């Protein structure tokens, strides 16, 4: 129900 | 008192508390490291990130937990019960509100200006944009209405640089822009810029995916593009 | 703490819990003991499932430290490794000098005493498992004694698929086989345990059914792994 | 591997 944003992951 | 700290001793304990788990540390340890006033490398940037997010996320999913059995209490409007839920949503809230203006005053007074390349000081104002978004999520009033222009600026900023010095397929931009749509749809009411920007952001990088090494993490994030727009439609 | 009412201090802790904030939840609880009064079983689970999750969150993390630091035989590990360790030493005093001021007592009904004197086994194991040297030989005596003198209550009082008695048992188990360099008699007693309790499940009440079981199988797991 | 205590869940 809530959009995802960018995931909490090493780049 | 970091202040006298070697900054490598500082960035290995950070190391060493994101294996053990514990965030809090790791986060105070990137902020002594911010604190010596020389630019991060990308590892840095992943290690101070990766710290602050950990801990304001674990707030803002307390603080939903919460808000949510306040408003229940309340709408079942019992002449007994609601004090004691709002006074720890109220704790929880200031807890959250102090890291996020932390993180705030180290983009203010060390990161964003002392950056030296593009490509950095685009992740700088995206996390700007991000950590007032987290603010005006708790945010009520007229106070509301302030933060999500600060958020507002900081993400547009951020937009123009990397349109004109990034390409398409970076993840900075991608993860950029996946937040600002997220302001969009959730935050500012804006559910057609919301749509908008993610559809273009989407094409754009599917356009020169046959140029990348690289490939995974661009597609990762262009996945959550096509679930936000799959659940916006 | 001390400004709020009792009552106030268990939905907060309950608020806490919900809301996955250990450290809060102890605090709430830590103060809803000071108030004076005894401890219903449902407030001894808030309570023991709070310090529980901030004490185990800090042994996880003095593992992996401790592991790094052995491996590696600069001072920085060492130097985090006993930060966390003075945490964790900190919450295991703050919990074993609530159990002496304010919880154990040679009133209140057996279940109640053999909780505490666990807890007391419990909180002192957690502080061996840190420990060198002479202090390591007088935490462990102290472990030891709380653990036997609940044990001698729970056989006297408590049916032998008593959960509480169970749960006991299973851990004084594990700080023989952990701690104390015990194989034998962590079998041993693991084994008699588990017998004695099949023996007697028929009495236990559909109340505790469900945990009962649940420990005797951990009696179990840990009896493979250790023959 | 370890041995396994009593978990920390409600009773
Ligand atoms: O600066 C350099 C090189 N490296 C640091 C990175 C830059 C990217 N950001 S992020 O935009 O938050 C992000 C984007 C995609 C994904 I998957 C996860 C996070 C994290 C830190
Ligand atoms: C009735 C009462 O005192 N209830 C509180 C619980 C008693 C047992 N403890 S415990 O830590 O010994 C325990 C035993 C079994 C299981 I399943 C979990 C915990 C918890 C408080
Ligand atoms: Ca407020
Ligand atoms: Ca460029
Ligand atoms: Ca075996
Ligand atoms: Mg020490």
């Amino acid at each position: 129900q809530r959009s995802t944003s960018t995931p909490n992951v090493h780049m | 008192a970091m202040g006298s700290m070697e900054r490598a001793s500082l960035i290995q304990k950070a190391k060493l508390a994101e294996q053990a788990e514990r965030y809090e540390d790791m986060a105070a340890f990137m902020k002594g490291a911010v604190e010596k006033g020389e630019e991060l490398s990308c590892e840095e940037r992943n290690l101070l990130s990766v710290a602050y997010k950990n801990v304001v996320g674990g707030q803002r999913a307390a603080w939903r937990v919460l808000s949510s059995i306040e408003q229940k209490s309340n709408e079942e409007g019992s002449e007994e019960k609601g004090p004691e839920v709002r006074e720890y949503r109220e704790k929880v809230e200031t807890e959250l509100q102090g890291v996020c203006d932390t993180v705030l005053g180290l983009l203010d007074s060390h990161l964003i200006k002392e950056a030296g390349d593009a490509e950095s000081r685009v992740f700088y104002l995206k996390m700007k944009g991000d950590y007032y978004r987290y603010l005006a999520e708790v945010a009520t009033g007229d106070d509301k209405k302030r933060i999500i222009d600060s958020a507002r600026s900081a993400y547009q900023e951020a937009m123009d640089i990397s349109k004109k010095e990034m390409p398409p397929t970076n993840p900075i931009r991608l993860g950029l822009a996946l937040n600002f749509s997220v302001f969009h749809y959730e935050i500012a009411n804006s559910p057609e810029e919301a749509i908008s920007l993610a559809k273009t952001t989407f094409d754009e990088a599917m356009a020169d995916l046959h140029t990348l090494s690289s490939y995974k993490d661009s597609t990762l994030i262009m996945q959550l593009l096509r679930d936000n727009l799959t659940l916006w439609t």
